[PDB]
């Protein structure tokens, strides 16, 4: 038989809803997310760390003249000098006043700490929910990984269960991303070949072992001073340290709907948001009628102590007098309250109690046990504590008074 | 895995300070839940543990008999593992191993010990 | 502390299991619930490697023709079936007081 | 191998202790991007095991100094943890400078360079000098390995090597180059961050009251738990009042290296 | 006894200069909170007079060196004044940390811990090094006086005392305790603090201009001497020109640690 139901996507929270067909007997079917994922669709683009001014030597001429000899590094800078490095006692111990000559090399490589000090820029797309569900469809315990996009069903004794899809359609997680030390953040990355010095892209390469890195740094080979032999050099500071020490916090200290941002496996878990569709097939094995049940008793409901309160304040109490003394499901088909269990075991002539939750200041909901529809009815004292860290187990309809 | 090989000489002169290393090839010394011991075997003796020494943490321990006499020390720059053994005798002829323990995350390391080296035999002798 | 292995040696043809014993001066029963005993295999011309620990825990890269087990300070190697290359010495190994003392060596060969 | 195949070399400082010079301790390379304070030199001398010692060039004649006697600052004083090759592992705090010397039987011998040596905290309670005892995080620091993890430095033959330094020309010989080992990387590992004491929590109607009295400057991040966040974060390191008001969604609350604390109200 | 009974030991400082480890000079405790840079300590090594000596604790035996080899620094380095017990007084000025450190044959010891030292000035001038000359103000500095005032910290037998220490555990034989008394106690004095320059006094109609020229920064407190004072507190460090209105009812002023002068208008 099949059911179409609906589950709030917030974890660590039961949903205990039962199957009633007009005949046979109910089943409870009690479903927890432990953990709702969602994973973008990560492709890279480039890395990024700090640079090493690489400085090839000097080639001086003494009385000289020289030419540089075109080289092809990242940002390959070369000049030529004339007079800078005059007599003896000038340095480089060369004789002439003037056309004594140096050609300096600056070139601009990626850093030795590299491949253990980078960020990683991420265009994402296309997440694919994800969740881990704790089930019990009728007197089972799985603990099955879902896919709540509805097509990838799962079946445990004959039952097939299909979820999503829907789940709002949000992400945080903007176009670009860029992750650095397990923390990922939404910045506007510039292209590999746009990256402009003093920011977040001054050195690009494609990965962080690749061949060829894009250097733009501002790179402006200066003329030395005598005294000593030297190459000088203006350059801009890095736009990794720049990035790094003006950055906004991350994303998941900027998440909205209390998303917990993860590691490489780029992920938001726990976000509260949205509510994922459920599509039930169960057999008719599992399913069975009443001639194994307890039936109609004469129950009462009488509501003892209730408060409002966001967790399992109420206490029901219901006084039967039924025939077997086994087990019933329980269930409120509205959202007047929400029950703590689904399961509960009648004696032969006895009584039971039911922990409850509820919002109402008049409660009045149509209770069940196995096939009755027992009603109670109550007022409901205020509560004790109004910050908790409890979060809500029921639904806030306008029906305060 | 980890590889590890020992050092040092042979012939050393009685009634002297005999020495002996051994390097961590291609493993990590700095690491903790590793320990790295030195193992004696003497003739007709049997085995015979001497001392160890932690890697992160490396604070000693030693055997009571020899303790006034033994020494181990270590060096993260070069990645060894070394041995002193002041005031020699005659019977300490032997073949000297160096060891590592096992992942220590239990009670069981303590004895448990894997990957070796060959050995370095030592015959204090003219 | 002192610990002694018996037999000296073990004379064997294949195709049949064996036993060995240690006894060991004080009890290597642990408060913590754990029996500190290992047992080494030594070939000819290598370093010792294990087969039992724990008195009955086995290795990693062992195979599954031994076991173990034992009681306080009177313990057992016992080997389900031997073959040829099980040729060499077994050294009874103590670890719960110090010195980490060590077997004698009982000396297998077919 | 390096300290048996090498050769140090002089090269120019600004400041050898009596204005410029020729210098044995020239300082060419200077890192101080880890966390804890650790900084990486790349002097223009070796250090190697006989027993771990300095040996410089002072006029073609190679000398040798213990590494004790050697001593390095930069606002305070630093303290030495390794070297190996031409490089230097140290701790030392921030400063405008790194200055180098010691003293043979004469007049002392120095030399300073402008490199910002720079104090990169770890985690939310910006620190100056590293705590006693407290949680523990990930921390990149100039590790203590001289092993061959893939970086490199080039150098050249003139009969033995040397670097290829901006300090020193090229010759026209033959260009017989050759590649050795950056040790003491950036690596992983785990370092010790401070706790700040434990907020003062005042409740009331659908609003949160934060009394923090931190003893060094902490960051504070407040959020919601619903469609509009509004990320509060701020520096704090005098004591404070802080009010928030906090709905039946949530309100998320982090104060330096604590973990996150949620709250939400119930009418 | 005085003393002839106590033994140091050893403990767990941060930084020993290579990483952490067990230190024979350790500081268990700073006190920085006297006014002119004085700062007590409290290590795991002991002061005595076999003449000024530190006997510390190295692998069970004991040890001595002088108190001119010790070498304590916080951001500038400090003079020591005294040793006593496992106490030391010290003239050190601000920093965030204190170090300290020594140097038997060969190996270097050190023991470094964050502790916020603070220069507490006194008076209206706050200064950084206190001057050459001044008036002459109420101070509480860390006395020089090592006799018994009432102040007491705790010990015990495991031969010899030891401090009942967070960083030594307790025995189950016996709990033989003890009180030693903690000497340099923060007593009362005269502390020569520094006079800031005349200021300058134009009037006007009802008025009154001060010029100011400050050396450092200070202190200019001003009110009216009637129903409603107005005070006006400002620290002062630039050159500056304030006016202020001033009635028959009076007004006041104090300019650093001058006197207060009262001036009264008429017509």
């Amino acid at each position: 038989y099949e059911h179409a139901t609906t589950m709030p996507s917030q974890a660590g929270i039961s949903y205990n809803t039962i199957v009633n067909r007009a005949g046979y007997a109910p089943l409870p079917i009690s479903i927890t997310p432990t953990k709702i994922k969602l994973i973008p669709t990560v492709n890279l683009e480039y890395v990024t760390c700090h640079y090493k001014t690489g400085m090839d030597s000097p080639a001086i001429k003494c009385c000289g003249s020289q030419e540089c000899t075109p080289t092809y590094r990242p940002d390959e800078q070369c000049k030529v000098f004339t007079g800078v490095y005059p007599f003896m006692w000038g340095g480089a111990y060369c004789f002439c006043d003037t056309e004594n000559t140096q050609v300096s090399k600056a070139y601009v490589m990626k850093s030795d700490d590299c491949l253990a000090d980078h960020a990683e820029a991420y265009k994402a797309h296309t997440a694919s929910v994800q969740a881990f569900l704790n089930i019990t469809v009728g007197e089972h315990s799985i603990v099955t990984t879902v896919y709540v996009n509805g097509e990838t069903p799962v079946n445990f004794n004959g039952v097939k269960i299909t979820a999503g899809p829907l789940s709002t359609a949000w992400t945080p997680f903007d176009r670009k991303i860029v992750q650095y030390a397990g923390e990922i953040y939404n910045y506007d990355f510039p292209e590999y070949g746009a990256g402009q010095p003093g920011a977040f892209g001054d050195i690009q390469s494609r990965t962080v072992s690749s061949s060829d890195l894009y250097a733009n740094t501002n790179l402006v080979l200066q003329r030395p001073k005598a005294g000593a032999i030297h190459v000088p050099y203006t350059q801009a500071p890095s736009g990794f340290e720049q990035w790094k020490k003006d950055k906004a916090p991350s994303l998941k200290f900027t998440a909205p709907f209390g998303c917990e941002i993860y590691t490489n496996p780029i992920r938001a878990e726990n976000c509260a948001v949205g509510s994922i569709p459920l599509a039930f097939d169960i057999p008719d094995a599992l399913f069975t009628r009443v001639s194994e049940t307890p039936t109609l008793s004469a129950a009462e409901c009488t509501l003892n102590e209730c408060v409002y309160s966001s967790d399992f304040g109420g206490i029901a109490t219901v006084k039967y007098s039924a025939s077997k003394s086994g087990k019933c499901a329980v269930h409120v088909p509205s959202g007047t309250a929400t029950l703590k269990e689904a399961a509960v075991e009648l004696t032969e002539q006895g009584s039971a109690t039911i922990h409850f939750s509820t919002a109402n200041i008049h409660p009045e909901f149509r209770l069940q046990i196995c096939t009755s529809y027992v009603t109670c009815k109550g007022d409901c004292h205020p509560p004790k504590d109004h910050i908790v860290t409890h979060p809500q187990y029921h639904a806030q309809t306008f029906t305060a008074a | 895995q980890v590889q590890v090989q020992e050092s040092g000489p042979g012939l050393v002169k009685p009634s002297e300070t005999l020495s002996l290393t051994c390097a961590v090839s291609s493993g990590s010394i700095n690491d903790d839940s590793y320990y790295w011991t030195w193992i004696r075997q003497s003739p007709g003796k049997g085995l015979e543990w001497l001392g160890f020494i932690h890697g992160g943490t490396g604070k000693s321990f030693y055997n009571p008999s020899l303790e006034s006499r033994v020494t181990i020390s270590k060096d993260t720059s070069r990645n060894q593992f070394s041995l002193t053994l002041s005031s020699v005798s005659a019977a300490d002829t032997a073949v000297y191993y160096c060891a590592r323990s096992h992942f220590c995350s239990n009670t069981f390391c303590y004895g448990w010990f894997d990957v070796w080296g060959p050995g370095i035999r030592v015959t204090v002798s003219s | 502390v002192v610990m002694t292995q018996t037999p000296l040696s073990l004379p064997i043809t294949p195709g049949e299991p064996a036993s060995i014993s240690c006894r060991s001066s004080q009890s290597l029963l642990h408060s913590n619930g754990n029996t500190y005993l290992h047992w080494y295999l030594q070939k000819p011309g290598q370093s010792p490697q294990l087969l039992i620990y724990g008195g009955s825990n086995r290795a990693s890269g062992v195979p599954d023709r031994f076991s173990g087990s034992g009681s306080g300070t009177d313990f057992t190697l016992k080997i389900s079936k031997v073959e040829a290359e099980d040729v060499g010495v077994y050294y009874c190994v103590q670890a719960i007081a110090f010195p980490w003392t060590f077997g004698q060596g009982t000396k297998v060969e077919i | 191998n390096e300290y048996k195949l090498t050769r140090p070399y002089m090269a120019r400082c600004i400041r050898c202790a009596v204005g410029s010079c020729h210098s044995p301790i020239a300082i060419e390379a200077v890192k101080s991007d880890g966390h804890d304070g650790y900084v990486r030199l790349q002097t223009s001398s070796q250090y190697g095991l006989d027993g771990r010692t300095m040996r410089y060039d002072m006029h073609g004649t190679i000398k040798e100094i213990p590494l004790h006697q050697v001593s390095l600052y930069t606002s305070r004083p630093c303290h030495i943890v390794d070297g190996h090759g031409y490089f230097l592992l140290a701790r030392c705090p921030a400063g405008d400078s790194i200055t180098m010397e010691f003293k043979k039987d004469s007049v002392r011998h120095s030399c300073s360079v402008p490199y910002e040596v720079k104090f990169n905290p770890v985690g939310r309670e910006l620190y100056t000098h590293p705590p006693e005892h407290g949680v523990e995080q990930a921390c990149q620091v100039y590790a203590h390995d001289a092993q061959n993890r893939g970086a490199y430095v080039e150098m050249h033959l003139p009969d033995k090597w040397v670097y290829n330094s901006d300090k020193l020309p090229k010759a026209a010989g033959a260009t017989l180059k050759g590649k050795l080992h950056v040790p003491f990387l950036l690596a992983d590992g785990k370092c010790t961050v401070p706790l700040a004491p434990e907020p003062m929590i005042t409740f009331g109607f659908r609003s949160v009251s934060l009394k923090l009295h931190p003893k060094n400057p902490t960051y504070l991040i407040t959020r919601q738990l619903a469609d509009e966040p509004h990320y509060t974060h701020e520096l704090i390191s005098e004591p404070a009042v802080r009010n928030f008001t906090v709905t039946e969604k949530g309100w998320e609350f982090v104060w330096g290296n604590h973990p996150p604390k949620r709250f939400w109200a119930q009418e």
